């Protein structure tokens, strides 16, 4: 019931730019092994047990955020379904600590070696210890996205990654079937560690014939001029050349060879959307011999006479369906390749993003080919970052300046802003900012306003504010900008409101560097336009970092709130003759027709010890059968991923079953389906089957008392419209059965613990219905982990703890410092502990010695 | 339908560059080709609005088959030798009456879509013609001499080279290097062109007469060209100007063409003092020229006491003439020294000086008889901005910066100090009372924190009170201007 | 009130040859539009007026019985400055000049729905981005206003200036995305 604290290490988890993923295409035969070796001297660094553990990630997680984590505080890896982790003993998944079976259960003590192998076919990783093999491995996960290599660690963890490319010396063999970086691994980048998040036209064929001779009367010329012949003997791994033959006369093979090609052009010309027609005729009477000086006779006495175009060029335009048309003859000849091949050569990938050499030369092949055409005559036609220091440095009047630097040169935006302003909004599209943008040199405050040249590489960009006299005056580079109305960076009478707040915005691909004038030197020029104007940098006077909160991706459950637009709740009183309820509302206009909207419970429901050991999911009888169970203490949170059809209601109600608690959420008008929810859920929209990964494989030595379950069930979405079958639409009253106690009922009864054996259905103020909302706020560390070469290994030694809250009804962890900013759980945090010294009174010290548990002389020195 | 259909021009005109940016060519040359029919008319009302607004953005590559213009390509050479041949002899028609047609057919300075092959015809079909009648040539003031240089595009021809077009006639009319190796041909007529003004020092705009309407097409157009190779041009047309313009020093040089020149090419890239150290103290003597009509209005004011004399055409008529149309070039030379001067400033103290030393006397003495300057402002305010009001617009951030006591509050505190409308007599009780502050306030970390460090060798001297003492004065009478005006 | 006193006009309009002697309604409600003229409610416009603007314009157009000039003015002005407290729905009022006023050559009452008809663009220039009704109402009106005033007109500079206007209420986005109908090359058009 009240909020817990303790000291928790900071815990960060690195991985090399390896990317693996699967789908119905190129593979890159989808199976890789892991090998990295550890080197560590902490068994117990000052705070507690130093945590590592590797394993995979599918480039969803996101689980770093240095700070609050889903337990208690920033787990590294395996903390989720999205990751996977192993840390001697144990199969991480989703806050999960069951251990295996393995010969010397120890922890990954120095000079050990971990191997982890990953499988496409079926859904499996396997580890391998250094000596031994897993008794229990998971599977049946979810594949859509790219598996990181990836490392969690402590402070004071060292480990070295190995490839077996350079200098990835396997202790353990490979695996058969595994490479280890042997093909293509980044085609356009390279290998570093990085910080995770019976009718025919004649017309065709009289185009197409001419095309083919121009072309191919070129090779044989080639072919016999370069005098690239065969030696006297008879070699056939020479790479003899059977092309070097007459363009016209061909045999079989070389006129397969070539039809592919060439009628290939014509399928992508025609399909490109060009307009057939002669343009100009021109250039087919005007072409002219160049001169030759009479070096170009050889003796192979074929003279290279190239048709002349060193001067028609037409236009870097139709390059680009030159180079659409070469990359979808590799992709085509990839998946030829792929279908079949199976090379193990030094065999390629996709070449849409292959490299810049390769690409260019695929584009040449067929612009050599437009370029002879039209010589010859025929020519034819996931979210923005934002970050900003705390509402406690809101500034009130006075003339304040700061400085921004524009390392990359995208979508970045600059600029003050009222305190409240709500994330999930784009920086300026409302009242509550007033910044400036680079990228197009556009002034942004409840909409666009065109204003000053845009940025440049660096490009230190000065933000200004007078209270005083209400005006915001950009600054570039020492040049204060203009604007086109001849004023000055027109943002005139701009009330004080509430004070105004720094604050600066990143795109995707972008990096930003702002100081905030916390150290007099650092600032770049501040000598052209605020030196004496009384134009004041903002931190005057600062011992320590401005704060700089910034903005959150994770989508958390936040309450209702009962201002919102189109989103209106009602607690409808519970009477005799019905139990009580609670509906929606939307405003059904032209308004915005949200996506599904994810509601929510309250509180939670912890099942026993199991005495379930399933669900019971009722339309009006027995359903689909073996809901997912997990027979632990597991908190359920009810939930009604509804979609908002612009309808009346969809509502649910708190029924009582004749020995047992189920909910009942109705719902009237169309696709709408809702089930529980685990308490860690975080899911974004548009999906409904493969959400739940990470089944329990645990077996035994002989691998015979293997037992598995859909662990991690979550959304268990129940389609409902399979137990309908009807041209109308009544209403469907789904009343899923999971509260079993003795009865010799309601939902509230165990979710309470207090009006147990009450069986009344109640619904009090705690409950109240929750929906998702994708981003909010968080605060930056003031304080990060430190940190590798010679095998790229990583070194880390200084240790870095904070002290974290804790919510047991939500389950997870917060900053403390975050406190400072909420201003409604700090007053509860400080009357708890005002709660905290009233019941340790003066005289008194057994509640003292107990009062020593729940908080520690180590947490009180922190 | 010529009202309407100029009208709509405005909008539809910039359609090609954002949407159909190589597509828009058909467009654009169809519209241009009906223009050409209205030429001939000629009407009683005036229809030449329509006519340069049709040309101005109706611009806005081998695929043009259906283009007649192609043919027209030589059309509009048709007309350009037409009135400037006819011209040479010529009063009443010494006007504007043969000219109105020229300005619509030449101003094409930027949207370039279509080459025409008129690449070296123009330089000799009306340049070499309007050559002819640079000098006297025994006629009187010259009617539209400014047309030279309006008409005549900084060099927006796509080639330049002499010798050709009198010599190079058979050996392209026959028919890959080219415009290449004339590479150091171009500088020929420039190494020649610009030696003559710059020898010309005669005091009288009369002896020069028409030398200021051939002075700004050259400098200004082959400065920008060839400055890939060649920066060494660049370097010696800041000088080029700057020594023409040492004879606007009197205070009568030219009461029509001084403000027709001055704003031709208020241009300066290579005129600072990296490139041009001596162009400070070349603006710096300016700036004494420029102090004498200050004592104008104070000598005539005293006379004008009690009307004692008739002051009404004697007393106003003097500065009205002179002072207002000088200053409207010099506040670029300030503005493009800002971006270092400060930075000069916070390295060393004598960045600027002189600057410093100079322009106080712009508000010291047109305190009082304003309304001199907005008469000879007509043009400009009837329609807040006033040239005169912005003059300390450069100076209000280099002037009080470098005074004294670079980081020790003594700037604040010598204002505050002088904030009691001290007379210029009292301005030496200050110096005997003082007024500083080592206070734990604002100068603890931002505020003169920069001044130390900026000030390797802070001069600071009892004397040097006196430099900083007529600085907030100054601003004392600045202070007023803002809600005075209302 | 403007779905109860505004009934009333509807039912008045019925008054070409056959009443001839009720003009008592004809003056009560001409010297009460200083009511409607003096307000500029519902910039909402939820409700759908365009019968309103419907039965004002018909009233506009309502000269063959007695029309009491000065009260003509009249509701020409109430008419001109209704336009104001609209957010451009009337798609019908938008169409009936083209009908009416476009297809007469400034005969008897075309003129005074030109002037509005002018003015409407110069508040309709960069922004009040229009629908399907209103991007097909455009050209054709456009061109029959370009085709019919350039020669039969007259040599009035009022009359010439009453309908010369650029007249392009285009959209920021899109307006429409049907089939064109020349008859049911973008650079022949104009």
């Amino acid at each position: 019931l009240l909020l817990q604290t303790n000291l928790i290490n900071y815990v960060t988890s690195i991985r090399p730019n390896i990317f693996v993923g699967r789908a119905e295409g190129s593979t890159q035969y989808g199976k890789w092994y892991f090998e990295v070796m550890v080197d560590e001297v902490v068994p117990f660094l000052t705070a507690q047990a130093t945590h590592l553990r590797v394993g995979w990630a599918l480039t969803e997680g996101y689980s770093p955020y240095p700070g609050g984590g889903e337990g208690w505080g920033g787990n590294g890896v395996g903390d989720d379904l999205y990751s996977y982790g192993f840390d001697g003993l144990h199969l991480w998944t989703g806050h999960v600590a069951r251990p295996v079976t393995s010969p010397g259960q120890h922890l990954l003590a120095p000079e050990d070696v971990v191997s982890c192998c990953l499988d496409l076919s079926v859904p499996s990783i396997s580890f391998r210890i250094n000596g031994c093999p897993v008794q229990g491995v998971f599977e049946a996960f979810n594949l859509d996205g790219l598996f990181f290599p990836v490392v969690s660690f402590s402070a004071g963890v060292k480990v070295r990654f190995l490839l077996g490319g350079r200098h990835g010396e396997f202790k353990f063999l490979p695996p058969p079937g595994y490479a280890p970086c042997h093909e293509a691994v980044l085609p356009r980048e390279r290998l570093r560690l990085e910080p995770i998040k019976i009718v025919l036209p004649p017309h065709l064929e009289r185009i197409r014939e001419k095309l083919a001779e121009n072309i191919h009367e070129l090779w044989a010329l080639t072919r016999i001029e370069q005098g690239w012949t065969y030696g006297p003997v008879r070699d056939d791994n020479k790479r003899l050349h059977p092309c070097l033959v007459n363009f016209h006369s061909l045999p079989e093979p070389e006129r397969n060879y070539n039809l592919q090609m060439s009628g290939e052009t014509l399928k992508t010309l025609l399909a490109l959307g060009c307009h057939v027609g002669m343009a100009d005729e021109k250039a087919e009477d005007n072409l002219k011999k160049t001169k030759l000086p009479k070096t170009y006779m050889m003796s192979n006495g074929y003279k290279p006479a190239p048709l002349d175009l060193s001067h028609v060029r037409l236009t870097p335009a139709q390059t680009t369906l030159v180079d659409r048309l070469a990359e979808n003859g590799h992709n085509v000849w990839a998946r030829d390749r792929v279908a079949q091949g199976w090379s193990y050569s030094a065999r390629l990938v996709p070449y849409r993003l292959l490299d810049e050499a390769t690409k260019r030369s695929n584009r040449d092949s067929l612009c050599q080919a437009v370029r002879t055409l039209l010589g010859y005559g025929y020519n034819i036609e996931d979210r923005v970052r934002i970050f900003r220091a705390e509402k406690s440095y809101t500034v009130q009047s006075g003339r304040w300046y700061f400085e921004f630097e524009a390392v990359t040169t995208g979508e970045m935006r600059v600029g003050w802003a009222r305190p409240e302003l709500r994330p999930d909004v784009e920086l300026g599209a409302d009242e509550l900012a007033y910044v400036f943008n680079g990228h197009r040199g556009q002034r942004w405050h409840l909409g666009s306003e065109p204003f000053g040249r845009p940025w440049q590489s660096g490009d230190v960009v000065g933000c200004m504010i007078d209270l005083t006299e209400n005006t915001i005056i950009f600054t570039l580079n020492g040049e204060v900008l203009m604007s086109d109305s001849g004023s000055e960076t027109a943002f005139r009478e701009i009330e004080i409101g509430d004070g105004f707040l720094p604050v600066c915005s990143l795109g995707p691909g972008q990096v930003g560097h702002l100081n905030l004038g916390q150290d007099v030197s650092s600032l770049r020029f501040f000598a052209i336009c605020g030196l004496q104007e009384g134009f004041e940098p903002f931190a005057i006077n600062m011992q320590r970092p401005v704060t700089t909160w910034f903005s959150k991706s994770l989508p958390q459950f936040e309450p209702v709130p009962p201002e919102h637009p189109h989103y209106e709740v009602a607690r409808m009183d519970g009477t005799v003759d019905t139990p009580p309820c609670l509906r929606l509302a939307h405003r059904t206009w032209g308004s915005q027709n949200s996506l599904v909207e994810m509601l929510f419970l309250r509180l939670s429901l912890p099942v026993q010890f199991t005495t379930t050991y399933y669900y019971s999911v009722r339309v009006f009888a027995g359903q689909e059968p073996s809901c997912v169970w997990v027979g632990w203490v597991t908190p359920d949170y009810h939930q009604h991923d509804m979609n908002f059809d612009l309808s009346k209601v969809r509502a649910v109600t708190v029924t009582m079953g004749d020995e047992q608690g189920n909910v009942h959420s109705s719902l009237k008008c169309s696709n709408c389906y809702m089930v529980w929810g685990g308490d860690f859920v975080s899911p974004g929209q548009q999906g409904r089957i493969s959400h739940t990964d990470l089944v329990i494989g645990c077996l035994v030595d002989l691998a015979t008392g293997l037992m598995t379950f859909t662990a991690n069930g979550k959304e268990s979405n129940t389609f409902f419209q399979v137990e309908p079958n009807t041209k109308l639409f009544p209403a469907v009253f789904v009343l899923p059965t999971h509260q079993n106690v003795i009865q010799f009922m309601p939902l509230s009864a165990a979710m309470f613990l207090s009006e147990r054996k009450n069986p009344a259905p109640q619904c009090p103020p705690r409950l109240e219905v929750q929906m998702l909302m994708p981003v909010s706020w968080s605060r930056m560390p003031n304080h990060f982990l430190q940190v590798e070469r010679l095998g790229w290994a990583v070194q880390c030694q200084d240790p870095l703890t904070m002290m974290a809250l804790h919510i047991p009804e939500e389950n997870r962890c917060m900053d403390i410092l975050e406190l400072s900013e909420r201003l409604d759980l700090q007053r509860f945090h400080s009357h708890t502990l005002r709660l905290y010294r009233a019941v340790c009174a003066l005289g008194n010290n057994r509640v003292a010695h107990a009062l020593c548990s729940h908080v520690d002389q180590a947490q009180l020195l922190h | 339908p010529l009202i309407n259909q100029y009208f709509t021009n405005h909008c539809l005109y910039f359609l090609s560059t954002p949407a159909k940016v190589l597509g828009s060519g058909g467009h654009a040359s169809n519209k241009e080709k009906e223009m050409i029919t209205s030429l001939f008319c000629k009407l009683a009302a005036l229809v030449r609005h329509r006519v340069s607004l049709f040309g101005t953005d109706a611009p806005a590559v081998a695929l043009l088959p259906v283009l007649t213009t192609l043919f027209q390509h030589i059309a509009q050479h048709q007309f350009g030798d037409d009135v400037i041949l006819d011209d040479v002899q010529v009063c009443s028609i010494y006007s504007l009456g043969t000219t109105k047609n020229t300005y619509v057919e030449k101003l094409r300075p930027a949207l370039g879509e279509c080459l025409a092959r008129l690449a070296a015809a123009m330089p000799v079909a009306f340049l070499e013609p309007q050559l002819n009648e640079y000098n006297a040539c025994s006629v009187y003031t010259t009617k539209s001499p400014r047309e030279r240089a309006i008409l005549g595009l900084p060099n927006s021809v796509e080639e330049m080279c002499p010798d050709i077009p009198v010599l190079d006639r058979l050996m392209a009319d026959i028919g890959a290097r080219y415009t290449e190796m004339p590479h150091v041909i171009e500088i020929t007529l420039p190494m020649l062109c610009s030696y003559l003004p710059r020898w010309w020092e005669r005091g009288p705009e009369a002896p020069p007469p028409a030398l200021p309407a051939g002075a700004p097409p050259p400098c200004t157009a082959v400065t920008s060209d060839h400055l890939n190779s060649l920066l060494g041009n660049i370097l010696r047309i800041i000088v080029n100007n700057l020594g023409i313009d040492e004879a606007t020093w009197m205070k009568r040089l030219a009461v029509f063409a001084q403000p027709i020149v001055s704003r031709a090419r208020p241009e300066l890239l290579h005129s600072h003092f990296i490139p041009t150290i001596g162009r400070l103290r070349k603006r710096a003597g300016k700036v004494v020229a420029e102090e004498e009509q200050l004592r104008l209005e104070a000598k005539a004011e005293a006379e004008e006491g009690e009307l004692l004399v008739r002051d009404e055409f004697s007393v106003l008529c003097r500065d009205l003439y002179a002072l207002y149309p000088l200053l409207i070039r010099y506040v670029d030379n300030n503005r493009a020294h800002w971006l270092t001067e400060p930075n000069a400033n916070a390295e060393e103290l004598f960045r600027m000086v002189g600057e410093i030393f100079i322009y106080w006397s712009k508000s010291h003495n047109f305190k009082r008889e304003e309304q001199n300057f907005v008469v000879q402002n007509e043009i400009n305010n009837m329609s807040v901005a006033t040239l005169k009001k912005m003059l300390p617009i450069g100076l209000n951030m280099c002037a009080p910066t470098d005074q004294d006591l670079i980081m020790l509050a003594k700037t604040r505190y010598a204002l505050k100090d002088t904030d009691e409308e001290v007379r210029e007599f009292l301005q030496n009780n200050l110096h005997l009372q003082g007024k500083v502050e080592g206070s734990p306030s604002l100068r603890w970390q931002m505020a003169l924190y920069r001044g130390l460090p900026g000030r390797e060798e802070d001069a600071d001297d009892p004397e040097k009170i006196v430099r900083r003492v007529q600085e907030v004065s100054a601003v004392l009478y600045h202070l007023e201007q803002t809600e005075h005006p209302y | 009130h403007v779905l109860d006193v505004g009934f009333l006009p509807d039912m008045r309009a019925a008054a070409s040859l056959d009443t001839a002697t009720f003009s008592t309604t004809e003056m009560a409600l001409a010297l009460n539009r200083y009511l409607c003229l003096a307000v500029l409610p519902l910039i909402t416009k939820c409700a759908p007026l365009f019968a309103g603007t419907e039965h004002r314009a018909i009233m506009v157009d309502s000269m063959l019985h007695t029309v009491y000039r000065l009260s003509r003015g009249r509701s020409l002005t109430k008419a001109q400055r209704d336009v104001i407290e609209d957010c451009l729905m009337a798609l019908c009022r938008y169409i009936r000049p083209s009908m009416l006023q476009h297809l007469l050559r400034r005969l008897v009452f075309d003129v005074p729905i030109l002037n509005e008809f002018a003015k409407m663009p110069l508040k309709l220039l960069t922004n009040h981005y229009e629908r399907c009704w209103k991007y097909y109402c455009l050209p054709t009106g456009w061109a029959n206003f370009g085709v019919t005033s350039e020669e039969e007109l007259h040599l009035t500079r009022k009359l010439f200036w009453g309908i010369f206007d650029s007249l392009a209420h285009k959209k920021y986005d899109q307006e429409l995305y049907r089939m064109a109908m020349p008859c049911l090359s973008i650079e022949k058009r104009f």
